[PDB]
């Protein structure tokens, strides 16, 4: 359920692809090259809730890993349904802006799952042996099926000379990425719903929950980023200075350390889903701070820490600065600088509506702001 | 015929792989091969073409004009060339791909043409669209209007043009799934007929100077619990 570090130049390219082909539509840009192989048609994608809204993450699963098996659908082995029911639906040209160089246009190829096949995904029964990646999904997250992809047709190398304003207002010229052939750049999804533990339907239009059994129609979160960050700060002020020290140290050990961050995220998610703390956690202090004086888990603390840990992923080149400012006690100056850049180049970006499409620079500034604010309040 | 190709070979420009081209042309004529592919040869000209060919693929070259097309061509792929004009199209043509070239106009389009890809050009006008047309790419051009759309048209990519008026549709005479892209244009109004289109339409008119009245009517129409119209996207 974890995400992937920030790959800024690649996200720039894929977002340009999405703007020129489905501006304002439902096509989604692949953020990380690392995921451009597990976002193909028939692949299953998870949707988790973060500070900025929703994050799509790879599962490695496909529809065939969970589904029991004049349209041309009878026969076909039922094991290679992936290649047979994915049709090439044309080729397209994306004109690149001035900041992007190619080793002025990139060619891409579109693949789609046939509407016929997608029409058979009603009242389908899941397999009797479901992979652990599927049955251990947090029953509050969503699950999607990749329906359409746009991919490169050959190996490309691209450069961005675009400069981020916060680089000079807080020594690298161009950012380069080499994309292998047939790598997905943008995709479209359709939601998978599971009315019970043995059934699966496809959902085409409208927001919904993939696991609706026992749940009711409920108005979802609509807070902006400022409200969310302030509620986080209040959550940490309801903490014993000892619990505050525990959390601050556990978080400080994560800067520049991807494995510590991933393990802490997974463990906080574990204790959020279970509500229990066992006697086999070295990071038991942090996991202890998630419980109130009555030994009951405060989900707000777990969600705040998970949002901090997820925001750390958008800071691929900035965690060293934050750690230095935490050690030298200069986080106030850093927070002021970040707020200044946000107020100079963007408008009310700190009050952005939930699940806003963020340009990479904007998302990096917001993640930096959240991380610095949390570390400052905890100290 | 062999002497014509041999004399055409005598140019031998820098980067022109004209020997490979002579081999492929002679093989195509002598064996009566349905497909002739001269792609990625940096060629600047083409001789008389084997008049039996079904598909001519001359993508990624330096062509500025094209010879007379064989009378039974089904597919013509001339992407990424410098073609400022393309010759008369045979009625047997069903796929025309000449994207990424230097075209400002197109000839009369055979009525049984199924695929037309002319994106990345400088087109100012489009001819009457063939009735059997199913897939059309005209994005990255300078079109100000579009001909009335045929009935069997499934994919229309007309974004990034200079469109001023919304095109005339086929009165929902088609009932399959269709995606029409009009984003990044100059359309300021929409016809009332829009409110009678089915859910089978996916229309993208984002990045358009839509008037306040059109935007408010779109918001009132899509916000109604009783909206079963097109999947519409409108965002500036």
């Amino acid at each position: 359920g974890s995400g992937r570090p920030m790959f800024s130049v690649f996200e720039e390219i894929t977002r340009i692809v999405v703007k020129e082909m489905d501006a304002g539509g439902d096509m989604i840009a692949v953020r990380s090259l690392v995921d451009a192989d597990r976002f193909r048609c028939f692949h299953l994608v998870g949707e988790k809730r973060t500070f900025f809204g929703c994050r799509h993450y790879t599962t490695g699963l496909t529809l065939m890993d969970i589904l029991d098996t004049d349209s041309g659908l009878q026969g076909q082995k039922a094991e290679f349904q992936i290649l047979d029911n994915v049709d090439s639906t044309g080729e397209l040209i994306v004109r690149l802006p001035k900041e992007i160089t190619i080793s002025q246009k990139i060619k891409i190829s579109e693949n789609r799952i046939s509407q016929q096949y997608l029409a058979t995904l009603e009242n389908r029964k899941l397999k009797r042996e479901l992979p652990f990646s599927f049955r251990s999904i947090n029953t509050r997250e969503n699950l999607y099926l990749v329906t359409e992809t746009l991919e490169t047709v050959k190996e490309e190398t691209l450069k961005s000379d675009r400069q981020y304003k916060f680089w000079s207002q807080i020594h690298k010229g161009q950012r380069e990425v080499t994309i292998p052939p047939n790598r997905v750049l943008s995709y479209r999804v359709k939601q998978l719903v599971f009315p019970n533990k043995e059934t699966m339907n496809i959902h085409f239009r409208g927001k919904t929950k993939s696991f609706p059994e026992g749940k009711s129609l409920g108005s979802e979160d609509s807070r902006n980023m400022k409200e969310k960050l302030e509620d986080m700060e209040s959550v940490l002020k309801d903490l014993t200075e000892e619990k505050r020290k525990d959390v601050l140290n556990s978080l400080a050990k994560c800067l520049g350390k991807e494995d510590i961050r991933q393990d802490l995220e997974q463990r906080v998610s574990e204790v959020l889903i279970s509500g229990e703390l066992h006697m086999e956690d070295p990071d038991k202090p942090l996991l202890s701070s998630l419980f109130n004086a009555a030994g009951v888990l405060v989900e707000a603390r777990a969600k705040a820490i998970l949002d901090f840990l997820d925001a750390l992923l958008e800071l691929s080149e900035e965690q060293q600065f934050v750690a230095e400012a935490l050690e030298k006690g200069t986080l106030p100056l850093l927070k002021d600088q970040v707020k200044s850049v946000m107020e100079q180049n963007w408008d009310e970006l700190a009050s952005s509506p939930p699940d806003m499409d963020y340009d990479p620079e904007a998302r990096i500034l917001c993640a930096l702001y959240v991380v610095v604010s949390i570390l400052l309040e905890l100290a | 015929y062999l002497r014509i190709l041999t004399e055409w070979e005598k140019n031998s420009s820098p980067g022109e792989e004209r020997g490979i081209a002579f081999n492929r042309l002679s093989q195509c004529f002598q064996n009566q091969e349905a497909v002739l592919n001269l792609s990625d040869l940096n060629l600047t000209s083409l001789p008389e073409l084997p008049k039996h060919i079904s598909a001519l693929i001359v993508e990624n070259n330096k062509l500025t004009s094209l010879p007379k097309l064989p009378a039974f061509l089904k597919e013509l792929n001339a992407d990424n060339n410098r073609l400022s004009v393309i010759p008369e199209l045979p009625e047997s043509l069903t796929t025309l791909s000449v994207r990424s070239n230097q075209l400002e106009n197109l000839p009369v389009l055979p009525n049984h043409l199924t695929s037309l890809f002319v994106e990345n050009n400088r087109l100012y006008n489009l001819p009457a669209l063939p009735e059997k047309l199913k897939f059309l790419h005209v994005y990255y051009n300078r079109l100000t209007t579009l001909p009335d759309l045929p009935d069997k048209l499934e994919i229309l990519c007309a974004q990034r043009n200079n469109l001023v008026t919304f095109p005339q549709f086929s009165d929902r005479n088609n009932i399959r799934q269709k995606e029409y892209y009009f984003h990044f244009n100059q359309i300021t109004t929409l016809p009332e007929s829009f409110s009678q289109l089915d859910s089978s339409y996916r229309i993208n008119i984002s990045g358009n100077p839509l008037s306040t009245r059109v935007l408010q009517s779109l918001q009132r129409l899509t916000s109604s619990p009783d909206y079963h119209g097109p999947q519409i996207y409108f965002s500036m």
